[PDB]
RNA sequence: GGAU
């Protein structure tokens, strides 16, 4: 995952 | 009435149509054997429209 | 050695060039975009703040930017030194929409309305002539901001005089509309749910007269549609299917605020609609319960702008959620465009796009105050 | 960079036609030096520019790269007429004397034209002129008898011969000017030029090399010989004074400047 | 089409060639009346496209030129079918070829002091090596960035050899443009360090120290930066003249710099202390420098057309050198 | 949809496409009729939410038989497609289900939709 | 095939145990059969080993003498 | 060249001659039939007899496999080495070869076949020598086992490098490995030779176009995104296409509407091209299927037409050819069904070409309107026209019924015809 | 056989190897240029050398 | 597009 926490970003 | 109102609706009145992609045709091959030909191009226009 | 069912081969044999010229063609190819950069805008007299807003003039070749700096700085662009005509300090009044204006009727009448966090209006005609807009006339608890705002016009059908009006944002599902220069309260309209975005789209009858519809969509998806020339009563109702956490509408095809009209008879219907939202799908409609003809999902963020081609025939979707959430749609065969942008194109933090009205610029401004400025060659 | 891509007075000086863009398409205009007017000719394509402007004693010629001279009447603010070479490239230098108008194409070809009867009269090539940046018609009497040429040297071309007469070693940059200031003494100047070279016409010799402290852009002549005035690149104007009377070499003895109150 | 040349391939097999003005060359299988292949813009159509184009005699080899100052070699290679080999006939390779700049060149400088090899810049935006000896041999220069059109036609540049095979031995300058582009003749391929003027100005002037470590950039306004080849790091600044520097020279010595400009002075230096050694002020304005490491001695075309040449050691005008009629292009020691 | 009973009305789907939203930002979301068949299993899921238009039907009404007997809340939604976006899933998504959890942040509002569930059923 | 196949055959059984007006025709799981299938010719149509590229070897070309007809003949 | 490299060559050109007891082992162990061990042992007549009965089967599904029976098959020919004949002889045994391979085509999946093959393998070793044509004629039989027998036996030549992994394993060639194989550019153009001898003999097969229309098709698909890459696959398969055409059996011309359709959407034409599609599409059009096929492909070459003229009428020779081929109540019915594909832009172009050939023609312009839904340009572009039909022809019943009904539907665009038309 | 402004280059076809240039430059610029064997003639204004 |  992102990972920034977790990053918003939608699962393509 | 102008020319660039007539290209307008020149644009207007396009539609879109499916574009082919890579893997658009690869299943013709899993059913070649034993199809008559005709709707063999019956298919292939079936996936193209 | 020494119909006709040979002609195959004579034609190739001809030519070894089988591609039709694009010269002709006169809508852009699907998936080549044939787009070459030029100089930023702001390179002349930098923005010390992001660039909220961007605006086009109709008809002038000058491009006005705004923001958090307070400043209307509007340039005269023409792709090869885009230098600053003049600017507009605003102390107290941070810049989040500015937009031109040109009346329908009075082509010689230019305004300019910016607007922000604040419960007053500005409002510059074409030293400075301001205006202040700040009164609601008994609709203050509606309204909280005017910081987001279009401009339209409106026709009055029983005397057939054409004049601008200003819609705003109100608290709960309420969006208020006034006069563009007397700034009178006209008439208000209402939606459940929290209003999040509100587009126009124009409706010729005859020759001459035309309606406003307002459209607006609350952020479950919902949509209502408002006849402005019959005391914003509901005209229609349906909802965006698949739409949760709705952001921004937009339509495109016809005339907008993008693509402003000259006179009547260029009032064009908009044969297109798309609605952003939080989780980036943007839904396609063709205005020609509905079904989306395609649910774009490239940009994996919240949509924070929605933008048609003048003609209609390019959707531009930017997210300021991340860096280069930048993306072009070829229309009608809702196919985004590879070539551009890539890697090293800068974008940054897109935050403002605007489209000219003829010349196809393409100017995006990002969270550094740099506007930076394309051209499609097709146009 | 200046936005005004190409600016010309007219020969009595009261007005100055310059064209600009506007997004992607040319716009030319025209504005009354002595004391605003909001009409131009816009180019409607973008691919049409404009590669030089020329006032006629109320019209202006404008030579496109189109490959067509395009006559346009300020006052009524449309193009009268369009003098349409037969070939397309697009025209490098144009200058005019009564009804003769002469242009120079990119396939190094001149062209002969008369304004009265709208009508290509001549068209030829002269071997030894590879590329000609720059035509200039010199007055002599009230007919044409010699032309000067310039792309990187100068040379000398006569009409009824078809033949070249003389050789001036120019620039090593492309010319930028050739103005004729009197007869035998004729100015030369080149893009990222800083020097102008007087040549005379009938011997060839350099007479002078006026010096200006930057690049020169334009040049203007005053009476004949008088003074010159060129505009440097740097935004400041140099007049010379007599250039014609260290004399191989002269410097600006006047410099204009502009300055706004703040700074 | 246009067609500016012809030729047939005697070697046995059916071809015709066709050259046009376009810079297009086509291959035409005229027993079976059938398109082999077609060659496009090897020429340049500007100028003139394909002039001649002639197979040798007897073989698979064709031979191209054109208006744009190359020419180059095609190989039509066996077929790769072991049957119905005239069907199957192999597309044209590129063999080998020598070509030099489309346009007259700018500048010159000599490559090393065996005296094999040229560096030319010309209005073609490309950057040149040529040979001497009888090799003819030649290419161009990569312009292929390293990551941390063509650049804008070069109007300086300097060199040093003390440090090939190190780091980036060339500098060169750009019009309209400010900052030096660094480049390597080892690897013929772009420097990775980029310096720029830091005062808003155009680069003038370029120069090098003998060590092949120090570069010397001239702006327009008058400012002198001075970058180090291996890292790109600015490491000193001087600013004495107001107007465009129009030389830059440090001694083999790298005690004594040298600098010169429009304003007309002459500025001479301690490298080593960083102080100003002493001022000279010539009549008329400076136009180009060259500085002789071995005397000590370098010359300065002024714009009263003539070549003074000064001492730096004791800082006095020691010869002026007077009859040019115009300006003075180009000088140069022996 | 006769089979789909009950079905959440449009103002009783939008705070509940609003915690499933949420839901799905914290962790605290399943997506899938099999993982929300197998988190039943556990006894770890608060509700489960369905769509009433997948086609055929009969593909989530066997939730609503293990939710009646582990005694667990369950509602219908009209739109799939809504599910799964709100969700966040570029898929149709026709059934969902949320970790229980006494510790989450958005612990109330999750107690404060089950409320109408109950009520519903 | 044993994952989408499980997959698949869960969604036919919950129509075959739970559907109150089914049709005896098996339909689902026709269609069913079929998404299983193109699934296969997808997968099974992949080839781990990399295909290998068609080698063309440059070559060295010499040069060879040809006899050729001489114009003093003609004159 | 390396000395290895010339002695390369010459092991080539040796290949076959058997000069020690080792190599006569690797070529008579080469077998369709049998194992290595067992071909080792078997005898040239041994072969020969089980060929010649193969042959006579043969012979009774088609007669003209007795042919070779005189020439190939014939005792003979057992004596027959190839290494002992010479440059002349060699060409002319190669060609009788080949023809056996183009009659073997479509008769792989019957056993006698491979027997019969067997003897070439083993007389002849033509999977050393026509290793093209035997490789070639059998692409379409690639699931089949005996492909991969060939495959085992047989060295690739350099253009079928990709099917190298396949040679001795367990796995057939997939149908993917295959687009690469007739993506390279220089394989299709060897195809190209080879389809074109089947076309010249009629020897094609249902098999044979099937398996060949899907690859060519498939390779646009792979490609669609090179644009440069397409460009030049138009002069060899447009080409090819012709050529289909040209064949009087109706599964080529098909097989051709099938090849020509791709490119058209995967990329646009020029019109004079598509002009050009249409007559020979039409020049040869006999049969009813082919009839079908082709009046679905001229509508869809339309529909990509995307330039000024995209709606432009017909020509005078390719409207008379359209109409003489396809009367107008056909396309009526073409009009008729309702899953119809979108033909607009083509009843456009034959609508003007109607009014301005055909005068008789007019009162049925007013039924092809009424059937299919054309495009508001595409209206006004009829008005345009007829517009002047009424200035320059006499005004008729049927012509003021054409105006009339642009009068019920979209009034105000009529007078804007008019208004921009006198 | 190539023309470089007043003056001709040999370079040898195989490695493309100058091996001759002209001793003098010509007093006009080469039009033309015919090689045969060991001599090559060139054509510049009115004289072929 | 970039590294390789």
């Amino acid at each position: 995952g992102s990972k920034k926490k977790w990053k918003k970003q939608r699962k393509r | 009435e102008d020319e660039e109102d007539i290209a307008l609706e020149f644009i207007n009145g396009e539609k879109k149509d499916k574009l082919v992609n890579m893997n658009s045709f690869t299943s013709m091959f899993d059913n070649i054997q034993n199809v008559q030909m005709d709707t063999f191009f019956d298919r292939v226009m079936k996936v193209l429209t | 050695d020494e119909g006709d069912i040979n002609a195959l081969t004579k034609i190739l044999s001809t030519t070894y060039n089988y591609k039709d010229t694009l010269s002709n063609s006169k809508l852009l190819p699907p998936k080549k975009l044939d787009i070459v950069r030029l100089k930023d805008a702001n390179a002349s007299h930098p923005s010390h703040s992001a660039i909220q807003s961007l605006s086009f003039h109709p008809s002038k070749p000058l491009l006005l930017t705004g923001g958090y700096d307070k400043t209307l700085r509007i340039y005269h662009i023409d792709g090869k030194t885009n230098h600053l005509v003049t600017s507009l300090h605003l102390v107290g009044s941070p810049i989040q929409t500015c937009t031109f204006y040109t009346s329908l009727s009075n082509q010689n009448q230019q305004n300019i309305f910016t607007a922000g966090r604040r419960r007053y209006m500005h409002s510059w005609d074409l030293t400075a002539k301001i205006e202040k807009f700040s009164r609601l006339y008994g609709h203050e608890s509606t309204q909280r901001s005017f910081e987001n705002f279009k401009v339209a016009h409106l026709q009055n059908s029983q005397t057939n005089s054409v004049h601008g009006i200003v819609l705003l944002q109100g608290n709960n599902g309420w969006i208020n509309i006034l006069h563009s220069t007397s700034g009178l309260w006209l008439m208000g309209c209402k939606i459940e749910g929290v209003i999040t975005d509100f587009c126009i789209d124009y409706q010729p009858i005859s020759r001459g007269k035309f309606r406003t519809i307002l459209i607006a969509v609350n952020a479950y998806g919902e949509v209502w549609e408002f006849d402005l020339n019959k005391n914003g009563h509901v005209i229609r109702r349906w909802k965006d299917q698949g739409g949760v956490g709705i952001t921004k509408i937009q339509v495109g095809g016809g005339t907008t605020t993008t693509c402003p009209a000259l006179q009547i008879s260029k009032i064009k219907q908009n044969r297109w609609l798309a609605v952003g939202s939080e989780s980036g799908f943007v839904n396609l409609y063709d205005r020609n319960t509905p079904t989306p003809v395609a649910a774009l999902d490239q940009l994996t963020t919240t949509i924070s702008n929605l933008q048609f081609s003048p003609d209609g025939q390019i959707l531009c979707m930017a997210s300021r959620a991340v860096k280069d959430a930048l993306r072009l749609v070829h229309l009608p065969s809702c196919s985004v465009f590879s070539n551009w942008p890539t890697s090293g194109t800068p974008l940054g933090k897109v935050t403002s796009v605007a489209f000219s009205p003829s010349g196809g610029l393409l100017a995006v401004g990002n969270e550094q105050g740099k506007v930076r400025l394309w051209k499609l060659n097709h146009y | 960079d200046s936005p005004v891509l190409q600016s010309a007075y007219d020969p009595s000086g009261q007005y100055l036609c310059y064209v600009t863009v506007a997004l992607d398409k040319q716009r030319v205009g025209v504005q009354p030096t002595q004391r605003w007017n909001e009409n131009f000719l816009y180019l409607e394509d973008s691919k049409l520019k404009v590669t030089c402007l020329k006032w006629v004693n109320v019209a202006i010629i404008l030579g496109m790269n189109n490959g067509e001279i395009w006559l346009y009447s300020v006052l009524a603010n449309e193009v009268t007429y369009k003098f349409t070479t037969g070939n397309s490239y697009e025209i490098k230098d144009i200058d005019l004397m009564g009804n003769q108008l002469w242009c120079i194409d990119s396939s190094d070809a001149f062209y002969q034209f008369d304004l009265l009867q709208f009508k290509l009269l001549q068209h030829f090539r002269i071997n030894n002129c590879v590329q000609l940046n720059k035509l200039t018609i010199v007055p002599a009497g009230d007919s044409v008898a010699q032309l000067l040429v310039a792309s990187h040297s100068i040379s000398l071309i006569d009409i009824e011969e078809k033949k070249v007469v003389m050789t001036f070693p120019g620039h090593v940059s492309p010319v930028s000017t050739l103005q004729v200031i009197t007869n035998e003494f004729f100015i030369s100047g080149a893009e990222g030029d800083r020097f102008l070279n007087v040549y005379d016409i009938h011997s060839g010799m350099t007479k002078c090399v006026l010096v200006a402290e930057s690049d020169i852009k334009e040049l203007s002549h005053s009476g004949q010989a008088d003074s010159i005035a060129v505009t440097t690149e740097d935004g400041s104007l140099e007049i010379f004074v007599d250039p014609l009377v260290g004399n191989k070499s002269k410097k600006s003895s006047k410099k204009i400047q502009i300055v706004s109150k703040d700074g | 089409s246009r067609i500016s040349s012809l030729s047939f391939r005697t070697d046995g097999s059916s071809h015709l060639s066709v050259g046009t003005s376009s810079g297009d060359l086509i291959f035409y299988d005229l027993d079976r009346r059938s398109r082999i292949h077609v060659l496009k813009n090897i020429h340049r159509e500007s100028y003139g496209g394909v002039t001649q184009a002639t197979f040798l005699n007897g073989q698979p080899i064709i031979v191209t030129s054109g208006g744009d100052n190359s020419l180059k070699e095609y190989v039509f290679d066996p077929s790769l079918s072991q049957g119905s080999g005239d069907v199957v006939v192999q597309p044209p390779r590129y063999l080998r070829s020598r070509g030099g700049h489309s346009q007259p060149p700018s500048y010159i400088a000599f490559a090393d002091s065996q005296s094999h090899f040229m560096l030319s810049a010309s209005k073609d935006r490309s950057l040149w090596s040529f040979s001497l000896r009888k090799d003819a041999q030649s290419q161009e220069m990569s312009q292929r960035l390293h990551k941390k059109s063509k650049f804008p036609e070069i109007v300086a540049l300097a060199i040093e050899n003390a440090r090939i095979g190190e780091w980036e031995n060339i500098i060169t300058a750009h019009k309209d443009e400010k900052f030096a582009r660094t480049w390597d003749m080892r690897n013929k391929r772009v420097g990775r360090w980029t310096f720029d003027t830091t005062d808003d100005g155009f680069v003038k002037s370029v120069a090098m120290s003998q060590c092949g470590n120090f570069g010397f950039i001239g702006s327009s306004n008058g400012s002198i930066t001075i970058y180090n080849m291996q890292s790109g790091i600015l490491r000193k600044k001087y600013k004495l003249h107001k107007r465009a520097v129009t030389g830059i020279s440090l001694d083999g010595m790298n005690r004594k710099m040298v600098s010169c400009g429009l304003d007309g002075i002459v500025g001479f230096y301690d490298f080593n202390k960083s102080t100003l050694l002493g001022k000279l002020k010539l009549d008329a304005p400076i136009t180009a420098m060259v500085y002789h490491r071995s005397s000590d001695l370098f010359a300065l075309a002024l714009d009263d057309l003539s070549i003074v040449v000064i001492d730096a050691v004791t800082q006095r005008v020691v010869r002026q050198l007077w009859g040019h009629s115009n300006r003075i292009t180009a000088f140069d020691f022996s | 949809n006769p089979k789909a009973f009950p079905l959440a009305d449009a103002a009783l789907t939008q705070q509940i496409l609003d915690v499933v939203q949420q839901a799905a930002n914290l962790r605290q979301l399943k997506k899938g009729a099999n993982e929300a068949t197998k988190t039943l299993n556990r006894g770890i899921s608060e509700f489960i939410i369905m769509a009433a238009d997948c086609e055929p039907i009969e593909i989530l009404l066997h939730l609503p038989l293990l939710c009646e007997d582990k005694n667990v809340p369950y509602v219908f939604v009209p739109s799939r497609v809504a599910l799964g976006r709100a969700c966040g899933v570029s898929r149709p998504v026709i059934a969902a289900s949320i970790t229980t959890n006494d510790a989450s942040a958005i612990k109330t509002q999750i107690y404060a939709v089950k409320d109408k569930i109950e009520t519903l059923l | 095939i044993a994952r989408v196949l499980a997959a698949k055959a869960a969604v036919s059984l919950r129509y075959d145990a739970l559907a109150e007006d089914r049709d005896d025709s098996g339909d689902i799981g026709l269609e069913s059969r079929a998404k299983v299938e193109n699934r296969l010719s997808q997968l099974e149509g992949r080839d781990l080993r990399t295909t290998p590229k068609v080698v063309r070897e440059a070559k060295k070309v010499e040069m060879t003498e040809a006899r050729a007809y001489n114009a003093d003949a003609d004159t | 060249s390396s000395l290895s490299d010339q002695l390369a060559q010459v092991a080539s050109n040796n290949a076959t001659v058997a000069l020690d007891r080792k190599r006569r082992q690797k070529l008579h162990s080469a077998s369709l039939i049998y194992n290595s061990k067992t071909a080792a042992t078997q005898d040239y007549d041994f072969i020969f007899e089980n060929a010649s009965k193969a042959l006579e089967e043969l012979s009774q599904i088609e007669p003209k496999f007795a042919i070779f029976s005189r020439t190939l098959f014939s005792e003979s020919s057992i004596s027959l080495d190839r290494n002992v004949q010479t440059k002349e002889e060699i060409k002319d045994l190669d060609n009788a070869i080949n023809a056996y391979l183009l009659l073997a085509s479509s008769k792989w999946y019957l056993a006698p076949t491979l027997h019969a093959t067997e003897w070439l393998v083993r007389r002849f070793q033509i999977h050393v020598k026509n290793t093209e044509m035997l490789l070639l004629s059998t692409l379409n039989y690639y699931q089949t086992p005996v492909f991969k027998r060939i495959l085992s036996i047989i060295k690739l030549p350099p253009l079928f490098n990709c099917l190298s992994n396949f040679v001795r394993s367990e796995k057939p060639p997939t149908a993917l490995t295959m687009i690469k194989l007739f993506n390279d550019m220089d394989f299709l153009k060897l195809y190209t030779s080879y389809l074109d001898q089947c076309i010249k003999h009629n020897a094609t097969y249902t098999n044979q176009l099937l398996f060949t229309t899907c690859c060519f098709i498939n390779v646009v698909a792979f490609n669609s995104n090179n644009d440069e890459k397409l460009n030049q696959l138009v002069p060899i398969l447009l080409e090819i296409s012709a050529k289909l055409l040209a064949s009087k059996s109706k599964d080529c011309q098909i097989a051709a509407h099938t090849i020509l359709v791709v490119f058209a959407t995967a990329l646009p034409l020029k019109k004079t091209i598509i002009l050009a599609a249409m007559e020979t599409i039409l020049s040869n059009l006999d049969a009813k299927e082919a009839k079908h096929s082709a009046l679905l492909t001229i509508c869809k070459l339309f529909q990509t037409l995307k330039g000024q003229g995209n709606v432009d009428q017909l020509p005078s020779k390719i409207f008379k050819l359209f109409d003489s081929k396809f009367d107008t109540v056909s396309i009526l019915t073409f009009l008729d069904k309702e899953d119809k594909p979108v033909c607009d832009k083509f009843i456009t172009s034959y609508t003007r070409s109607i009014a301005r050939y055909d005068r008789s023609k007019l009162n049925i312009i007013l039924s092809l309107l009424k059937k299919i839904r054309l495009e508001r340009y595409e209206v006004r572009l009829i008005i345009t026209d007829l517009i002047y039909l009424s200035e320059i022809l006499e005004d008729k019943s049927q012509l003021v019924e054409l105006f009339e009904y642009f009068i019920s539907i979209n009034e105000d665009l009529v007078l804007k015809c008019l208004k921009s038309l006198g | 056989v190539t023309c470089v402004g007043k003056t001709f280059q040999i370079y040898d076809a195989n490695t493309l190897h100058l091996l001759f240039v002209s001793e003098k430059e010509t007093p006009s610029s080469i039009v033309a240029l015919s090689a045969h064997f060991h001599y090559v003639y060139a054509a510049y204004e009115n004289k072929v050398g």
